[PDB]
RNA sequence: GGUGAAAUUCUUGGAUUUAUUGAAGACUAACUACUGCGAAAGCAUUUGCCAAGGACGUUUUCAUUAAUCAAGAACGAAAGUUAGGGGAUCGAAGAUGAUCAGAUACCGUCGUAGUCUUAACCAUAAACUAUGCCGACUAGGGAUCGGGUGGUGUUUUUCUUAUGACCCACUCGGCACCUUACGAGAAAUCAAAGUCUUUGGGUUCUGGGGGGAGUAUGGUCGCAAGGCUGAAACUUAAAGGAAUU
């Protein structure tokens, strides 16, 4: 008997919501149709990961991975919904020297149109111009205000406007910018990374809003 | 224009994967075990071997559609090693010369934040 | 007598504190006679850039690097590999050469 | 299948015995590759060195 | 060092060491009369002040102490006296 | 010869004597 | 799978591997240092709380209230013992493959106690910095950590100060260094192990060749295991410290 998974598979294109600059992201390849176990509902539960420099096709967004899960079937076409805003392995540990301090901030939160996330960021204390002082440390309790105060800035940016508004202002770096212009007050901070998200819970199915994402 | 793959290289200190997926993962292209290429059980964390089954791999892949491929590695950790081994570098050498173009690769290794107690016990492994 | 006045290493004013399991012996070991020589190193081989430039299809996307903090304990410190031995005279350096 | 590269320069002598030199192959057949080989016996510069292995390269002999 | 006076130390020498150190132990605290901005007189407050601090009859903060010295709210004039 | 190894046949000498005491109490 | 080699075990039941989630229990990497804290042992997810603590400030207050302490107490790692929960992981015994002249030893595979807890006990460690503690002084130098002071100090900007992070100058307190000896060492080494033949700043506690020996006998404290305390007969001329060829 044949076992060739090539005549027992299809062959779908993935497309990316409307929030990335490159509409068709990559080719799926699952399983040819047989009756009973149809590919439409073998899918849905399946979490594309891919980098941001190709969604955007600029090199600054190089580092920091995307999860995409299947939440629309077509015909032979896959049209999916945001899932983990994740960071690349190299870069977070190439940010991770040894002497500056750093500050893991925590954050879950709550979406406005009614999901469940989790937000990390990821901080580091730096060397700035004119400083003799080889090692460069924070002081306990400021890395405690600056988790204080990143919070704050997570709740205030999160419980409004959706996960596609979110995404979008993560897409170029816009939070980091404003907390690292908050901060500056507190302790200098270099980098001032948002690295991952987690969504948790998923209440309905839903449709409108899987529309308003393409187009 | 091109048709991109997930290669995910499981080049652990004892025995080669070059399990080719798709994008999601879920559904597999080719995978040839490093270790089956050569039957000398010595040459399975050798270079060598690793090569092979990476360009036993591009034959089935190349010449089936997949052109472009990211390249996942990892050579296991956790508790065992979380250091790349033997026979990752020549497989991404073998798939690069074979012809397959490179979509960016990378480094998954499972790293914990302090683990369950590994082997050895306290006073370890006596070479 | 005492080989060194930092006896052990590096506990002073803290004492019995937390255990590191090795790279290849993987054995319990104090994070401070672990020896930590850290790994700074490029995916590929220091030859197999050029071919990886020529074939691939992010033209100019430069290299990814793996950074690996070896806890390479003082008993399998030493094989064929770092730190040696040094002369009792000369053991009183503390520079990274 | 058959290749041929000439050698350039010599990476020293390696080997538990010895002997066996290790070279930095370079092939005249488009010359942006300079591969590190294992040549067993007397070789100098310049020289056309046959090839039956493609692709595998080690450099430490032991 | 051969000989050094320590009975004439000089003025930089002496403000090197700390207040007990010196050969006569004086505190290095000179505590001001306060010019605030509402009141028309003078009034009396110590440099390292521990607790809060009123003026003369409204309850307006003067220094608020942190560390060593006190902080001294927006800008008064003060001397030594 | 190690000092350790030595404690301890000296406290399992001592642990025979006692249940010998015992046995004959 | 596994190592320097293979061999056990798991397998067309789809093993391993690739996703996704879920389950559980410990553990908090990278930041992590000649750094913090604490009476030590110890301690590293954050944030809430509940108290405590040094250090620093201090034209406060008290007024010798102190230093060390046989007694007696409070804590005290890990293993171990009692119960009850939890039971992933590693893993004393126990199997089982090897290796071996022989492995019940190192290597490999599984695996009950135990690890983790809530209640008890136990009280030992190379509980080590092998340096009793509180003092006082003698030497130089940076570097931090913690809190203070002065900067016509610099970028920080929201005009401008005011902060906080920086930079220099100082100190105070701490962990530590590096350099010498001008001392002390039996030296190795040491800013104390210095102020010790010019030998008495205060105090506790120990040791008197090695072995027998931390044994035998009592006593106690313990559910037990053991801990505290602690000989002698006999036995030998060495045991030992540091350095040297
Ligand atoms: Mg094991
Ligand atoms: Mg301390
Ligand atoms: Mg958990
Ligand atoms: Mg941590
Ligand atoms: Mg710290
Ligand atoms: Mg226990
Ligand atoms: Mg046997
Ligand atoms: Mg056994
Ligand atoms: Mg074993
Ligand atoms: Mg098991
Ligand atoms: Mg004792
Ligand atoms: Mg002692
Ligand atoms: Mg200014
Ligand atoms: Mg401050
Ligand atoms: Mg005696
Ligand atoms: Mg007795
Ligand atoms: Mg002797
Ligand atoms: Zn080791
Ligand atoms: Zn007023």
């Amino acid at each position: 008997r044949v076992v060739d998974p090539f005549t027992r598979k299809e062959w779908y294109d993935i497309k990316a919501p409307s929030t990335f600059e490159n509409r068709n992201v990559g080719k799926t390849l699952v399983n040819k149709s047989v009756g009973l176990k149809n590919a439409s509902d073998s899918l849905k539960g399946r979490v594309v990961e891919v980098c941001l420099a190709d969604l955007q096709g600029s090199e600054d967004h190089s580092f920091r991975k995307v999860k995409l899960r299947v939440d629309e079937v077509q015909g032979k076409n896959l049209l999916t919904n945001f899932h983990g805003m994740d960071f690349t392995t190299d870069k977070l540990r190439s940010m991770v020297r040894k002497w500056q301090t750093l500050i893991e901030a925590n954050v879950t939160v709550k979406t406005s149109d009614d999901y469940v996330l989790r937000i990390f960021a990821i901080a580091f204390t730096r060397k700035q111009a004119n400083q003799v002082k080889r090692t460069s440390y924070a002081q306990s309790s400021h890395i405690r205000q600056i988790r204080k105060v990143i919070s704050e800035i997570l709740t205030r940016e999160v419980q409004n406007s959706t996960l596609a508004q979110l995404t979008s202002k993560l897409i170029p770096e816009v939070i980091n910018k404003e907390i690292e212009n908050a901060t500056k007050d507190i302790f200098p901070l270099q980098n001032v990374h948002i690295r991952k998200v987690k969504l948790l819970k998923q209440p309905k199915f839903d449709l409108g809003s899987l529309l308003s994402l393409h187009g | 224009s091109q048709v991109f793959g997930v290669a995910r290289i499981f080049a652990s200190f004892n025995d080669t994967f070059v399990h080719v997926t798709d994008l999601s993962g879920r559904e597999t292209i080719a995978r040839v075990t490093g270790g089956m290429k050569v039957k000398a059980d010595r040459d399975e964390s050798s270079p060598y071997a690793a090569m092979l089954a990476a360009q036993d791999v591009a034959a089935k892949c190349k010449e089936v559609g997949i052109t472009a491929v990211h390249i996942k590695i990892r050579a296991t950790g956790g508790t065992r090693s979380k250091t790349p081994g033997p026979g990752g570098q020549a497989a991404l050498r073998a798939l690069a010369r074979s012809g397959l173009r490179i979509g960016r690769i990378e480094d998954v290794t499972p790293v914990p934040s302090d683990s369950t107690r590994k082997k050895g016990g306290r006073r370890g492994r006596r070479l | 007598p005492k080989k060194r006045a930092s006896n052990g290493r590096n506990k002073k004013g803290r004492g019995h504190v937390k255990p590191v399991r090795c790279v290849n012996c993987s054995r319990s070991v104090p994070k401070d006679k672990a020896i930590k020589r850290m790994a700074i190193r490029n995916i590929v081989e220091a030859a197999a850039i050029r071919d990886l430039s020529e074939a691939s299809v992010y033209a100019e996307y430069a290299l990814p690097k793996t950074y690996n903090k070896l806890h390479y304990c003082i008993s399998c410190a030493i094989h064929a590999r770092i730190v040696r031995v040094r002369s009792r005279t000369d053991r009183r350096i503390r520079a990274p050469p | 299948p058959v290749t041929l590269a000439k050698v350039i320069k010599v990476l020293g002598r390696t080997g538990s015995r010895g002997g066996v030199t290790q070279v930095r192959v370079e092939f005249l057949e488009d010359t942006t590759r300079t591969i590190v080989r294992n040549v067993k016996g007397p070789v100098r510069e310049g020289d056309i060195l046959v090839l039956m292995e493609s692709e595998r390269e080690a450099r430490r002999l032991r | 060092v051969l000989v050094q006076d320590l009975l004439h130390p000089t003025a930089a020498s002496e403000a090197r060491k700390h207040k007990l150190k010196t050969l006569v132990q004086s505190p290095r605290s000179h505590f001001l009369d306060v010019k605030c901005p509402g009141c028309l007189n003078i009034t009396t407050v110590f440099s390292h002040a521990q607790t809060a601090v009123t003026c003369e009859s409204c309850s307006t903060v003067l220094c608020t102490p942190t560390g060593g010295k006190a902080k001294l709210s927006e800008g008064t004039s003060f001397r030594r006296k | 010869m190690r000092a350790k190894w030595r404690k301890k046949r000296t406290r399992r000498l001592k642990r025979k004597r006692r249940k010998v005491r015992a046995r004959s109490k």
